[PDB]
């Protein structure tokens, strides 16, 4: 669904919601639009099928392949959508020929509890 | 009763919104404005016309936020909570721990709410840095506490 | 998450000028003046302080 | 009272583009010199935008907070609307 | 004494300090709706992290012979 | 009086060395220093209220710079201040409510 | 084994994530008001 | 180091150095490891799976390699669009049909050649003769990383330059004509079994490629309003030394 991809936000216009707005967490702008955005679907697989933000998966993959482990963290940054279990593969893959351990569980650990198992592979 | 009339409770609820506004706005306006004013090339790789486009585009994007909070913060720092007695920050009307006017202050005192410690009133207290050199040796000393005794990496 | 100084913030900036110079044409940026275009119109526009 | 925080806040021939004007020539004209978004037209323009050629040149309305600027010239561009009035 | 151990020759161990704050609030801001900005607070004004190290401690030999830390070094 | 700054490489030295400022250059790419181009040599100026020992507020950190006009216009002052995120003002903007209730809870939750 | 250590580590571990928000009022409210409504199933002293 | 250089110019430490590389026709495991600049023996462990190297293949750089490359060499990829290589025959009229020859995607092609997409749709309109590739599809050589000369000092000597780069003194005279005394030289070539080598620029500088990536709609828009210059201070200024004060003097 290309078309009906966005969020939309408050205004805050009663005095309970500017308390409520007070009154909330550390983290509920990002929480709010994390959960309001990609969850797990009605089957069980994952949000990973996003159409806007596929050729971003498409680079990382790429320059992960290649041995660029510094360009695809760093568009592995810009991530916004859940991102596929090939990117995990190609970064771990691209953290073997280096021996790079640190950055490998770190790429593991990213996706493992937070982003609904995707490096659980 | 109650506690204080609402039209109050929306003024401060209001000023509150104006600092929530200020901590959306002020990274953002800070990097437009920092762009735009500056007259040096900022790096090896844009210079010359590629300069002044990015300082053109950004100036087009920093005109065209409505409701950007470039507002300065001690215009609107004066404002009581429990009371409606506008004070003056920098003079004796306000005191700037608790954030009351002087008014509210005595009522809050001769209530018992605070624990306060009253001393000599052409003294300097306690504090050996007020004694020492007064308000600005403590402004000083709150600079050294909080910044100047980092070595920043 | 950065915090603090403006020179801790190294992607955010990046992102920043990558983002106005995506949503900002060139058509719009042509229309800003400077204050020395505007007052090169006047009579007298120089002189020493 | 603290120096020059007062919330509610001259004619100068050798400090005619220096006072109460924009420090520098190299800054571009101010938020109110330009259209933000989509307007339904105001009332009143700010104090603070420049009056340019084109608001002699033109002339539809010029209102300020009231102030009607009925006389074109050439003397007032390059300059705010504060000394002006 | 936690922290990584580096067996190859391209890699020194340099026993460093770190110094951190912790503190969490018990009297008022223990719990209520306040709880997690004031906390948040409390953590990211307590953000330093300092890393001391002697130099006397990187004056050893590597893992090539060569010493770590000369005088010119 | 005026004169130009000199650079001599160490390959032009009949004893080469590191001079001092490549190293100035190496600091400034470890540390991400900004060197501003158009600072004047005869401007330096100590903050000598602070540095003096022999002056009662003497902090041995220049607490002001000896600048006049150092204002909110420069750009050089804009990137090196502290931003206003996580300061005391984000604790006066979510403690200082008129009713301390209204911040410990929701009223209709706790009735 | 496991069981017992799961039940020890439901008892004593939280993490950061929790700790910002295991303090909300909603949370504490709950709290009570699961006592109130059924505190005869969970009690060291209401089982008697 | 200017203002806003700190994002623009440098990247974050560390810089990725490349710990995969691909054998070449005639290199053999002597050879893979001069170029490489490691020990023979340590090129063999890091790639014990394999018995022997042929042509094209990939091979795993030991990581204490001193010839090891970075990312993203500053020799730009070109492409040329009038190629007859192509399934048509003709030049390349779908961004997709280049995006397919040079392994990458159909952005990476926008961002990195404004002028090609901003003027003209995706056809083609041929005044459009090449087009560079984007920063990801960018390989790095050994000859354009390292620099292939190095400076005479005031008192440099054979054993000197050659104890400095880590090479034998035989083999700086072979690639520099045998010459012995290097007083009537300001330069001298450095062998490729030159063990330690001097790079070509910082590795930790931004290459431009990756700042025009998001300079993208700037240099797409210069080249159809055909801006050459914006002045900055008008004709007279120089005249009055006073008026003209820009806030970073």
């Amino acid at each position: 669904d290309p078309n009906r991809v966005g969020l939309n936000a408050a205004t805050l216009d009663c005095r309970g919601r500017i308390y409520r707005w007070l009154r909330r967490g550390p983290f509920f702008q990002v929480d709010n639009y994390f959960r309001r955005s990609v969850k797990l679907n009605r089957d069980g697989t994952l949000p990973t099928d996003f159409v806007h933000e596929a050729p971003l998966m498409r680079k990382i993959i790429r320059l992960a392949h290649r041995g660029h482990l510094k360009a695809a963290c760093e568009e592995y940054r810009r991530v916004t959508t859940v991102p596929p279990v090939e990117v995990y593969r190609a970064l771990t893959a691209c953290c073997v020929p280096g021996a790079k351990l640190a950055d490998a569980v770190s790429i593991f650990e990213d996706g493992d509890s937070k982003l609904f198992y995707v490096s659980r592979d | 009763g109650q506690d204080v009339p609402k039209r109050h409770t929306h003024f401060v609820l209001e000023s509150r919104l104006m600092y929530e506004k200020s901590f959306r706005d002020c990274w953002l306006h800070s990097v437009c404005r920092a762009i735009s004013q500056l007259d040096e090339p900022l790096s090896k790789t844009v210079v010359g016309t590629h300069q002044k486009m990015l300082q053109r585009k950004v100036t087009c994007f920093q005109y065209n936020q409505y409701g950007l909070f470039k507002t300065p913060y001690y215009r609107l720092a004066n404002v009581d909570r429990y009371h409606a007695v506008q004070g003056v920050a920098g003079t004796r009307e306000w005191v700037p721990y608790v954030n009351v006017s002087y008014w509210t202050m005595n009522k809050m005192v001769r209530g018992g709410n605070l624990l306060v410690h009253r001393v000599h009133y052409t003294g300097w207290g306690t504090d050996s840095h007020l004694k020492k050199g007064g308000w600005e040796h403590r402004w000083n000393k709150v600079l050294q506490r909080n910044v100047l005794q980092y070595s920043r990496i | 998450s950065p915090h603090g100084y403006i020179r801790h913030f190294e992607n955010e900036v990046r992102d920043l000028l990558q983002y106005v110079d995506g949503v900002t044409p060139w058509k719009q940026a042509q229309k800003i003046r400077t204050y020395w275009e505007v007052r090169s119109h006047h009579p007298m526009p120089q002189f020493n302080r | 009272y603290p120096f020059l925080r007062r919330p509610h806040i001259n004619p100068s021939a050798p400090y005619f583009w220096s006072f109460m004007t924009a420090k520098s020539q190299m800054a571009f004209l101010p938020e109110e010199n330009y259209i933000t978004g989509d307007w339904t037209g105001k009332f009143f323009v700010s104090k603070r935008q420049v009056y340019t050629l084109q608001h002699a040149t033109s002339g539809a309305k010029v209102r300020v907070k009231i102030f009607e600027f009925n006389s074109p010239s050439r003397w007032n561009i390059g300059k705010e609307m504060n000394t002006l009035t | 004494r936690i922290g990584p151990i580096g067996l190859e020759p391209h890699q020194f161990n340099v026993p460093a300090e770190l110094g951190f704050v912790e503190q969490y609030d018990n009297l008022q801001y223990k719990r209520y709706d306040w709880q997690g900005w004031y906390q948040r607070m409390l953590d990211v004004h307590n953000r330093n992290v300092s890393l001391r190290c002697r130099i006397c401690d990187l004056q050893r030999l590597d893992g090539n012979g060569v010493q770590f830390v000369d005088m010119q070094t | 009086g005026v004169h130009r700054v000199g650079y001599t490489h160490p390959s032009t030295l009949p004893v080469p060395c590191a001079q001092r400022w490549d190293l100035r250059l190496a600091r400034a790419r470890i540390f991400q220093e900004y060197i501003e181009e158009k600072a004047p040599g005869a401007w330096q100026l100590e903050d000598e209220r602070s540095m003096s020992p022999e002056f009662k507020t003497f902090t041995g950190y220049p607490m002001r710079d000896m600048r006049p006009g150092y204002g909110q216009n420069l750009p050089d002052y804009i990137m090196k201040k502290r931003l206003p995120n996580n300061t005391h003002y984000e604790l006066f903007a979510r403690r200082d409510i008129p009713n301390e209730d209204n911040a410990m809870y929701g009223k209709y939750l706790y009735d | 084994l496991m069981d017992e250590v799961e039940d020890s580590l439901r008892k004593f571990q939280t993490y950061r994530s929790r700790f910002y928000e295991w303090g909300r009022a909603v949370k504490q409210f709950d709290f009570i008001e699961f006592r109130r409504r059924n505190g005869w199933l969970y009690d060291l002293h209401l089982m008697k | 180091h200017r203002m806003f250089s700190f994002a623009l110019d440098w990247q974050s430490a560390p810089v990725n150095r490349l710990s995969t590389d691909t054998v070449h026709e005639g290199e053999s495991w002597d050879a893979v490891a001069q170029r490489l600049g490691c020990s023979v023996g340590e090129l063999k462990d890091a790639n014990a799976e394999r018995e022997t190297i042929e042509a094209g293949v990939v091979i795993n750089v030991p990581v204490t390699a001193t010839r090891r490359l970075t990312s993203f060499g500053a020799t730009p990829l070109v492409l040329p669009l009038k190629t007859t290589s192509a399934k048509d025959g003709e030049r390349i009229r779908t961004w997709e049909e280049a995006a397919a020859i040079l392994d990458c995607t159909v952005e990476e092609l926008q961002q990195c050649n404004g002028h090609a997409a901003l003027t003209y749709q995706k056809e083609f309109d041929s005044s459009v003769t090449e087009l560079v590739a984007p920063l990801s599809c960018w390989t790095s050589t050994s000859e354009s990383e390292f620099s292939p000369v190095e400076r005479v000092h005031a008192n440099d000597t054979l054993v000197a330059i050659a104890r400095r780069l880590q090479c034998s003194e035989e083999a700086l005279r072979a690639v520099n004509d045998g010459i012995t005394d290097v007083s009537g030289l300001d330069f001298v070539r450095v062998p490729p079994e030159a063990r330690r080598p001097r790079r070509l620029v910082e590795p930790q500088l931004r290459p431009q490629a990756a700042t025009d990536a998001l300079l993208a709609r700037t240099i797409a828009e210069e080249e159809t309003f055909k801006l050459k210059s914006i002045p900055h201070l008008p004709q007279n200024a120089e005249r009055f030394p006073h008026e003209y004060h820009t806030p970073t003097s």
